[PDB]
């Protein structure tokens, strides 16, 4: 996994574009995502 | 001219309480940006 740089990525199943980065989210230990306005993901918990 | 005077800087001064103590003073220009932002927010909802 890389950060800080635009990545072609997929995480179960859920395909997208973007720079992922590290992030102070507090994700609770249930939530696997988290999502914009749009219905968009936004966050994610890595599953590895 | 010192009363003519003296009622211009009390009513000049009048208009920083009046706008102090009047948060819908500025509607006008708080509704054209609050219609702008209900639009954008309506537009991006719309993706979901």
């Amino acid at each position: 996994l890389v950060k800080n740089k635009c990545v072609n990525f997929n995480f179960n199943g859920l395909t997208g574009t973007g720079v992922l980065t590290e992030s102070n989210k507090k994700f609770l230990p249930f939530q696997q995502f988290g999502r914009d306005i749009a219905d968009t993901t936004d966050a994610v918990r890595d599953p590895q | 001219q010192k009363l003519i005077a003296n009622q211009f800087n009390s009513a000049i001064g009048k208009i920083q309480d009046s706008l102090s103590s009047t948060p819908s003073a500025l509607g006008k220009l708080q509704d054209v940006v609050n219609q702008n932002a209900q639009a954008l927010n309506t537009l991006v909802k719309q993706l979901s």
